[PDB]
RNA sequence: GCGGCCCCCUGGACGAAGACUGACGCUCAGGUGCGAAAGCGUGGGGAGCAAACAGGAUUAGAUACCCUGGUAGUCCACGCCGUAAACGAUGUCGACUUGGAGGUUGUGCCCUUGAGGCGUGGCUUCCGGAGCUAACGCGUUAAGUCGACCGCCUGGGGAGUA
């Protein structure tokens, strides 16, 4: 249905106000762009989000993590009680990421993808499984995670979600 | 001088699809209306309309599916320099059947599917792909 | 399920002030095995950095192909720069029988049994670019029937 | 312009040393620059105008 | 919602044939946009733009020419939204990565500026650092609190800000442009045939857009 | 002639609204008085007829000069029947052929294409014109 | 290829309205014609310029560049030659395909209220879009999209030679 608009007579009046003969009538073929899908989320946008998120994961920069006890981190400005809640298992992860067996480079990309996905889908808590390694994903991944601005807090996952081989991660989401 | 008005018609349609032209006019003849009726029937043009009395003018309203154009590649096969007359067994299929080839058979101007079904070959005018 | 493979590595040169400087270019193609083909160029000072930039560019910039059962649909000709390329669906015409640098893109593309014959130039950087252009403008019977009504 | 006997008009369209002035200076659409010059030359033959200023 | 009052089109010079569907085009060598075509176009832009504004999205007004400033700062900042009003840096969307660390330096230097150690250790270097806050503040002004790359883009001139349109088309961001008769509908998803360089027209125009961004059901 | 309102005033630049595709910009030289100041403010409806245009409203500063016979410079460009139109500061002047053409002794072609200096005695602001004197011929002819 | 002005004889093009013939058209191997300059033949002419040539310099040398002279030639009539980077290095004819700024030559309409406004043809210049192109660039005067007919190409040299 036609949208509400000024009357055709009113448009003619506007045409009348137009100084001079004041009418343009060039006729040309018209092309209209297809309407964007409501779902959207094109693979290219997803790839871009992933790349943006993984950009923060530097191998040269090592955040100071607590050396005593289970691995944990809380971003400055976030309530310290959040890490405690992660430890107690108050948070139930909605997304699970398995990194075991990936190269560092692959893992960074997947982590980025995970964070992007959490943001997109408004998922606040995710589980990251890195397995057990020395100077491997098990050690490097927490450092990378800390460097990410959207990561609020993480803690060694409870036994139900993989224990010492996994992390629960809290992700900052716009709601 | 104009020596192949059919290839001129197909040129009008290639360059109209290539310029996002809404419709294409040309001088009209019996063979061009026969071909145009085959093209409308097979879904490559939207409509045709022959006007005029003493100088007829065929007008093809063209099709565009998405932003892309429907007539992907129209070629003239049996040009005046060298005419191509195929039998019912030699009668080709274009894009492995996804694209008709307008053959002038004795029964009339048909497609390749329609004339291979009718059991008679003829003069193959154009590939529409 | 990524299925990456490299086609060509070369040593190019630059010719600065003091002597020459030698760089290496990779050219790889990735693809999942069911449409989804990409190629990437990538150039760097050593060979593994070159292939890594090539893979990383090829994982993005990946194009859909409308395959048939395991193969192409209609015969398609793709051209790029000087490199003209024919392909024919070969409805279970067994085995991928294509030229070098076309066997690879058709292999990771997910097609299995087509007939090819590259013509013209057969520089590997332009014979893909003439296979994707080619597989890109090959359309399916549910796309042609979508266009022309039925 | 069309006429050559009007040497007042022609004498406007000529420099102080007898030379025809370009249409780049005086305006004069090219058709009338051509008629002009040809009329100046017919006038210089009749000694209505000078060829130069050192006769 | 109100009928476009006072702009009626412009740009005698460098007009673009792709603007031929939108031109009435009569008076004194200058082209008049058919505003009877603009009103449905602009109502559509308000429709989809309100649709993404209600999904809690980020809009990024783009206002480099004058006087689109501070009208884009006033209109974006009247909403809880973002803007670019000075020179749009080549690649603040397509490498937002590197622009993220420049925004990070703007935050760290304003936190260092009005609260922390600003008078500390030098006068000259302190002056140097403050004018780094003027340069990073006027270039990365509105976008400094975004934290993502935005869900739409609203540019105020399509040919003057072709870079931003080219990047938002590169990234799959809906571009909402007020084109003029010299501009080109490149990849502008929601074209609006209007007037790019009249302050009455862009304040009316951004007034409507900023009205529908924050429009509240309440 | 255009009637506009002043909205933006940034030193050395004045912005006036007219109603076209762009708002004109007028240099303070037109709004400045003989004392060395301005005579307008934001919200004032002034006149502006469009620096090859600001002269139309800049000739008002040449009145205190023509009050004591101010010597200027000009050049003939138009000619009709006994009447000569000279471009003096952009104002058409009037010169009858009372002395311009009379008793031809030789080739009198030193008129069309002459660039000398003329003198003015009386000015007419009611007919937007400036008639040249007659006795000043003793200066323009052979200075 | 054609440059003072005038006369005589003469070819073509373009525009405006109308009338007439009625496909009479397009291309073209062999064939025929025209074809810069230099050159050749016969007869004139010969101011300037100038191959050859001579002298002076320069130079290691200088059969050159530079200087001073200077003959054929350049000019006319008639005949020959038959070629050029004879080049938009782009055969001819026709059709279609976004634009901008000019130039030149017609014609129609509107207050011609001026050195205007709106169109509609012919030829031409510059820049550019899609498209094409190895690239460079071409780009409604195509190197784009087609059709008709002709000419020519097939590694460099030897050789366009015997």
């Amino acid at each position: 249905k036609k949208k509400t608009t000024l009357s055709e007579e009113d448009q003619a009046l506007f045409r009348q106000l137009m100084a001079g003969t004041r009418k343009i009538k060039q006729d040309t073929i018209v092309h209209r762009p297809q309407r964007k899908k409501i779902s959207e989320v094109p693979v290219k946008r997803l790839i871009q989000e992933q790349a943006d998120a993984s950009h923060y994961f530097s191998d040269e920069f090592q955040p100071l993590l607590n050396t005593e006890g289970p691995v944990k981190y809380v971003r400055p400005d976030v309530s310290h009680f959040e890490a405690k809640k992660l430890r107690r298992g108050d948070y139930s992860p909605e997304l699970f990421l398995a990194l075991a067996g990936l190269t560092q480079l692959q893992a960074k990309q997947e982590l980025g993808a995970l964070i992007a996905a959490c943001r997109r889908e408004h998922v606040f808590c995710a589980c990251v499984m890195h397995g057990h390694g020395k100077h491997i994903l098990k050690q490097q991944t927490p450092l990378w995670l800390a460097q990410h601005p959207h990561v609020m807090a993480f803690h060694q996952a409870p036994k139900e979600y993989g224990g010492d081989a996994a992390l629960l991660v809290l992700i900052e989401v716009e709601e | 001088s104009m020596q192949d008005p059919i290839a001129d018609m197909l040129t009008r349609i290639r360059n109209g699809q290539a310029a996002n032209k809404a419709a294409v006019t040309m001088p009209s003849s019996k063979l061009k209306v026969a071909i145009a009726n085959v093209l409308k029937e097979e879904g490559f043009i939207e409509d045709f309309k022959v006007e005029g009395d003493t100088k007829p003018e065929l007008e093809l309203t063209l099709k565009y599916f998405q932003g892309k154009a429907v007539v992907e590649s129209i070629q003239r096969v049996s040009r005046p320099g060298l005419r191509i007359y195929k039998r019912k067994d030699e009668l080709p299929k274009v894009m492995a059947g996804l694209g008709i080839a307008v053959v002038s058979t004795s029964k009339g101007v048909m497609t390749d599917r329609a004339a291979r079904q009718a059991g008679l070959g003829g003069e193959i005018i154009c590939y529409v792909a | 399920e990524l299925q990456e493979k490299l086609i060509a590595v070369n040593r190019v040169s630059k010719t600065v002030k003091g002597g020459r400087i030698f760089s290496f270019t990779a050219l790889t193609v990735v693809g999942d095995g069911n449409g989804r083909v990409g190629f990437g160029y990538g150039k760097a000072r050593e060979v593994p950095a070159a292939i890594q930039k090539a893979m990383e560019k090829a994982r993005r910039n990946m194009i859909n192909v409308a395959l048939n059962n395991g193969t192409l649909q209609h015969p398609v000709k793709g051209v790029h720069t000087g490199s003209r390329v024919f392909m024919q669906p070969a409805s279970e015409g067994t085995g991928i029988i294509a030229g070098g640098a076309m066997r690879a893109v058709l292999e990771v593309a997910g097609v299995h049994n087509v007939l090819a014959k590259a013509y013209g130039s057969t520089n590997p950087i332009n014979v893909v670019r003439a296979t994707i252009d080619g597989l890109e403008n090959m359309n399916s019977p549910e796309m042609v029937a979508a266009k022309r009504g039925k | 312009e069309i006429d050559y006997k009007d040497i007042a008009t022609l004498k406007n369209y000529i420099t102080e040393s007898g030379k025809i002035v370009p249409s780049r200076i005086t305006g004069t659409r090219a058709k009338y620059q051509r008629q002009l010059a040809r009329a100046i030359k017919r006038a210089r033959y009749l000694s209505l105008l000078p060829y130069t200023d050192r006769h | 919602m109100l009928k476009a009052g006072v702009h009626f089109g412009h740009q005698t010079r460098y007009w673009n044939p792709k603007m031929k569907p939108f031109i009435f085009g009569a008076r004194n060598k200058v082209h008049i946009i058919n505003l009877e075509k603009t009103v449905p176009m602009f109502n559509e832009a308000l429709a989809e733009l309100n649709k993404i504004a209600s999904r809690k999205g980020k809009i990024l007004f783009v206002g480099t020419k004058r006087a689109a400033s501070e009208a884009v700062k006033d209109a974006a900042l009247s909403c809880d939204q973002f803007f670019v009003n000075h020179r749009w840096l080549g690649g603040m969307l397509t490498n937002w990565k590197t622009v993220r660390q420049s925004i990070k330096r703007l935050k760290d230097l304003e936190t260092q500026s009005q609260d922390g150690t600003f008078d500390k250790l030098t006068k000259k270097e302190a002056l140097m650092r403050t004018r780094e806050l003027e340069k990073l503040e006027n270039s990365l002004g509105g976008i400094k609190d975004m934290g993502g790359l935005p869900d739409a883009l609203f540019v105020i001139d399509a040919d003057h800000e072709h870079i931003a349109i080219k990047e938002a088309n590169n990234l799959g961001i809906p571009v909402f442009a007020i084109v003029d008769t010299n501009s080109d509908p490149d990849g502008v998803d929601f074209v609006i045939p209007g007037n790019d360089d009249a302050i009455r027209a862009v304040t009316l125009y951004l007034g409507a857009v900023a009205a529908t961004v924050r429009e509240g059901r309440s | 002639i255009v009637r506009g309102v002043v909205v933006a005033i940034d030193k050395d630049v004045v912005l006036v609204d007219a109603g076209l595709k762009s708002e004109s910009a007028i240099p303070a030289e037109q709004f400045k008085n003989a004392q060395g100041e301005l005579e307008i403010q934001v919200g004032d409806e002034v006149d502006v007829a469009l620096e090859k245009a600001k002269r139309h409203e800049a000739w008002i500063t040449l009145e205190k000069a023509y009050e004591d016979a101010e010597t200027v410079t000009g050049v003939i460009n138009g000619k009709v029947k006994g009447g000569f139109t000279v471009e003096l500061n952009g104002i058409r002047a009037f010169l009858p052929g009372s002395l311009v053409d009379v008793r031809p002794v030789r080739d009198t072609l030193h008129l069309e294409g002459k660039e000398l200096e003329f003198k003015v005695i009386k000015l007419d602001q009611k007919r937007n014109n400036v008639v040249v004197s007659r006795r000043a011929v003793i200066e323009s002819e052979n200075s």
